[PDB]
RNA sequence: GAGCCCUAGCACAGGUGCUGCAUGGCCGUCGUCAGCUCGUGCCGUGAGGUGUUGGGUUAAGUCCCGCAACGAGCGCAACCCCCGCCGUUAGUUGCCAGCGGUUCGGCCGGGCACUCUAACGGGACUGCCCGCGAAAGCGGGAGGAAGGAGGGGACGACGUCUGGUCAGCAUGGCCCUUACGGCCUGGGCGACACACGUGCUACAAUGCCCACUACAAAGCGAUGCCACCCGGCAACGGGGAGCUAAUCGCAAAAAGGUGGGCCCAGUUCGGAUUGGGGUCUGCAACCCGACCCCAUGAAGCCGGAAUCGCUAGUAAUCGCGGAUCAGCCAUGCCGCG
């Protein structure tokens, strides 16, 4: 049962980036329980839009992390072939676990 | 308002107990208003910095636990 | 009310905590 | 005086409690967003210009 | 057996399940009238029912969970409904007429900036 | 003193950032400070070129730099002396190491950050404000362009009044999201004082 | 109201009477949205018209309301100089939003310190007729004839 | 006399020194107002006009009909985000929904149904009916979560105000260069006879107090949140588990509901002011921090002339979080419900 993390300023490239990594199990491994969507840390700024005294108008700002989650019932070697390096993930980031 | 210690200047106390050997000096001038006055070190009269000035503060017993800014007042018509 | 630090509205609004409004 | 105090803040001073922020870029003391050593307005800008990631307008 | 209709009303959303018979009303394990405890709407979430005229003839088990108890007065009142037409395509043509129907759809609106509280503008002095 | 960085507005759609890499409250301070001293170091010393994107990617200790230019031979050198010196720059202050990618606009009239920059030429060899705008905007529409537009603030010819040129041509749909508008911003130091310039190229849509 | 007429806003039925008449009667005794409170009052008082009196509440109210109703009041105008008070026919939508306010005003003027109370003894005295509310009512009424001389402005 | 670092010179540094009436950039504003234009033709000696005007219609120069104009551009609308309804994909957050074991806490096997989470789609078009209309469209009815811009954002034309800002930054000029630079310690920005703006807390019984009583809705946390223990009336101090956090913590939601108290009083309203004892952060709390507990309990009984906000989940009212941040003078602001 090896279990994985995934953060992504970029909802796009996770869904696509780490859900290659289901092809790649399901393919040449076995059994998948599929991606998972964890909710989202919104961090938001707000930002007065002038240099000088203007209070009332700003611009808001948010930078959103976004988490997905993948399982798999397969500790063999049978899939870690493309799971090691196979890439298209370049703004993305791993957690590995089971 | 703490009570592990009492927050008073090194380079004050320094200054007091080595004058505590015989040591009755007036043109004793600090710039550390932000110490306690300390138990008993008193008869002595201190020049307190106000920004502008020191001032001959006479130090006594029932004036003790204030710090020294207290009587060393920063402003002007008050 | 809210004014009063030794209400149970006093704390509250004030953020804090103590014999006038306990931690459990 | 803004430079020998653009500096100034860039020495690990005697006590913690001198340490102030700086917008790295336009040198600056005040609303200097942590997550980003960046002046709300040298910050704007780099936004904007999309040379901060993920960083977006944000509307709801 | 069984039958379900989600309702919800503002972060509020309703679990709806209909049993055939009684007349009691479970929310959240407790009794109608002990969660909504001298509440003087509540009366009002099982309006749906009084209206096909299954006034008692139905159990129902409830759960109720988002931000606030109103909202779930109401959030109810659409399960009811809904779980009820799911027990009758014929529930249709009585309970649309005072629409028992229609999710609802006005949320707290959105704090602006420059206001104080997303209409309520600040206080001019002009002079 | 209304109006959007019409890149800024299109950051969801028809534009992509220029540093695509994540981080996390430790440590996006400095994946920052660093990144930019860098498109700093390079800006100023690749003007030549004349470089219009300068996108970064990161994954810990790689970062693929890709300086986008028109005149890719100044990056290189004879066979690679120049491009050897730089990926040994960045490595200097970066402690990394660092890919250093190029790419060719096949078009600069159709590179909005050069345009400007063309323009804001111009204008520190003493030429002929109303007419470069005129021409320039002309070279764009030239070269395939859907619309186009560029402004130079004030204090043109000298003038002791600083005024505002700007000339316009086919569309600049600036409230359409979907536009694919290049935007850029040459400055322009003269001998009295800045000047300022503001180019928009218009491509796309559906 | 440039525009349009506006819609008289619709009101939800009484969960106890089936009466849009009391639910806005209830909401013009809520303060700061505390619809639960305040209809605690009206019932409670309702409670204290039977223990009172031998007639149903949803009677001493309806009619209650009716005394309150005026029918003329003066109504401020522009001519060349200064102002008239101008009566004029008091129409029927806006009668009920006086009635009721005015019920709830006259309410919380008299003596008595629990709220339920003066609800309740303020209906009862304006069905009898006599209230305050009745009273700043006939003030209305009457000042609309004072000025009748100046009915010819009415637009 | 390679680099480095010292003292003596030198070229220069530095300047939050002046000019926003030399400037860039960015902002405010009339104003999300329904406008401002151009190309060609046409009319006029010409400035210019026509177009854009007119009649109908829109939230709109929105569209319709008409017309010496026929078309375009920057606007408006739409393309983007959030909130309503439904579907597909997906199972450490959902449950007896169904059944079994439950130390009776979804906790345990077990399942994703449902709720949710987050990605992607569908859905609304005046498409349908009746009436009026030449047309656009208007009024009404159906069905539908939603109906005629369903609700809230982002988005600010040509220009105007020689608007704002040289103290964010960039910049021409100008000016000081053992001092208009720099360093430090202390004071100041916190002064107080007065006067205004914006707020907070009140003046109470639709109220105040004390008790018991999950209705959760955004966000933040590994030099952090800190459960839970114990000491203390408490602030807080010991200890101390868990979480790189849909898993652990901040966290009590408060108004509410139930019970009891106060009984119309300057009060069990109100908590200013002052005395005192302490806690914490910090090198350090006199000038000048917040917090706890004892005492002290002020003006205020709803406010002259004036005057501000808001058209619906709005106003009113009740809490919750965050940014800066050691701590905090936040009752401010940005956001949640
Ligand atoms: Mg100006
Ligand atoms: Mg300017
Ligand atoms: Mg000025
Ligand atoms: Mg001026």
């Amino acid at each position: 049962k090896i279990r994985i993390k995934l953060r992504g300023f970029d909802h796009k490239t996770l869904d696509a980036s780490a859900q290659k990594i289901v092809e790649a199990a399901r393919r040449s491994g076995a059994q998948v329980s599929g991606p998972i969507p964890l909710p989202t840390r919104v961090r938001r700024f707000t930002v007065i839009r002038g240099p000088f005294k203007h209070k009332d108008s700003r611009e808001h700002f948010e930078l959103r992390t976004h988490n997905r989650l993948v399982d798999i019932i397969n500790p063999n070697r049978k899939t870690i072939e493309q799971l090691m390096t196979l890439d298209l993930p370049t703004g993305v980031e791993i957690e590995i676990k089971t | 308002s703490l009570k592990k210690g009492v927050f008073v200047d090194d380079h004050l106390l320094e200054k007091v107990l080595e004058l505590n050997a015989k040591g009755e000096k007036r043109l004793i001038k600090t710039w550390s208003r932000r110490s306690t006055i300390v138990p008993e070190m008193v008869g002595h009269t201190i020049a307190v910095y106000n920004g502008k000035q020191h001032v001959p503060v006479y130090i006594t017993e029932n004036m003790v636990g204030h710090k020294l800014g207290e009587f060393a007042p920063t402003r002007t018509y008050r | 009310g809210k004014g009063d630090r030794r209400t149970r509205r006093g704390k509250i609004w004030r953020g804090t905590y103590g014999k006038y409004r306990p931690r459990k | 005086a803004r430079k020998a105090l653009i500096e100034k803040a860039k020495r690990t001073p005697k006590f913690k409690v001198r340490a102030y922020t700086r917008c790295v870029r336009c040198g600056r003391a005040r609303s200097v967003y942590r997550f980003f050593g960046l002046c709300r307005i040298c910050l704007r800008e780099l936004a904007h210009k999309g040379q901060l990631p993920g960083v977006r307008k944000a509307s709801w | 057996e069984q039958y379900y209709g989600t309702g919800r009303r503002k972060e509020a959303v309703a679990r709806v399940f209909l049993r055939p018979g009684n007349g009691k009303v479970t929310v959240n394990g407790q009794d109608f009238n002990e969660y909504f405890q001298g509440l003087v709407r509540a009366v009002a979430a099982l309006e749906p029912l009084r209206a096909v005229d299954a006034l008692g003839r139905f159990d129902a088990y409830i759960t109720v969970r988002g931000g606030g108890k109103s909202g779930q007065i109401d959030a109810i009142k659409l399960g009811i409904a809904r779980a009820l037409v799911q027990y009758n395509p014929d529930y249709r043509a009585k309970l649309k007429p005072l629409g028992f129907l229609t999710r609802d759809a006005r949320v707290v609106e959105r704090k602006k900036y420059g206001k104080h509280k997303a209409r309520r503008a600040p206080q001019y002095s002009k002079r | 003193g209304n109006k959007i960085h019409p890149i800024g507005f299109r950051l969801g759609i028809t534009r992509d950032w220029e540093s695509r890499w994540y981080a996390g409250k430790k440590q996006y301070r400095h994946l920052l400070l660093e990144d930019q001293r860098i498109r700093g170091l390079l800006e100023k010393e690749l003007y030549s070129a004349g470089l219009a994107r300068v996108d970064i990617e990161r994954a810990a200790d790689n970062v693929a730099v890709t300086v986008h230019v028109a005149k890719p031979g100044v990056v290189i050198g004879r066979g690679g002396e120049r491009i050897r010196v730089l990926r040994e720059e960045l490595a200097k202050l970066t402690g990394k190491n660092v890919a250093l990618n190029v790419q060719e606009v096949q078009n600069p009239n159709l590179s909005a950050p050069l345009v400007a920059q063309r323009v804001a030429e111009q204008i520190e060899r003493r030429f002929a404000v109303r007419r470069a705008i005129k021409q320039a905007v002309q070279r764009v529409m030239e070269s395939g362009a859907k619309g186009a537009k560029v402004i130079v603030s004030g204090r043109i010819g000298g003038a002791e009044q600083a005024r505002t040129e700007w000339a316009a041509q086919g569309r600049v749909p600036l409230h359409t999201l979907r536009a694919n508008i290049d935007y850029g911003f040459a400055l322009a130091r003269t001998t009295y004082g800045v000047l300022g310039v503001k180019a928009y190229i218009f491509l796309g849509e559906v | 109201a440039r525009r349009r007429r506006a819609e008289v806003r619709q009101l939800q039925p009484d969960l106890v009477y089936g009466d849009v008449l009391v639910t806005a009667f209830i909401n013009k005794i809520m303060r700061d949205g505390k619809k639960n409170l305040a209809a605690r009052i009206f019932y409670d008082a309702c409670k204290i018209i039977q223990e009172k009196t031998g007639q149903e509440p949803l009677k001493v109210f309806k009619q209650a309301v009716e005394n309150v109703k005026p029918r003329m009041e003066v109504r401020s105008r522009r001519v060349g100089g200064a102002n008239y008070q101008v009566p004029m026919e008091v129409s029927p939508r806006r009668q009920q939003s006086l009635a009721l306010r005015w019920l709830v005003q006259a309410a919380n003027q008299r003596p008595e310190r629990r709220a339920a109370v003066r609800i309740a003894h303020e209906l009862m005295d304006a069905a009898e007729g006599k209230g305050g509310a009745v009273k700043k009512k006939e003030d209305v009424e009457r000042m609309a004839e004072a000025n009748r001389a100046y009915a010819h402005y009415r637009w």
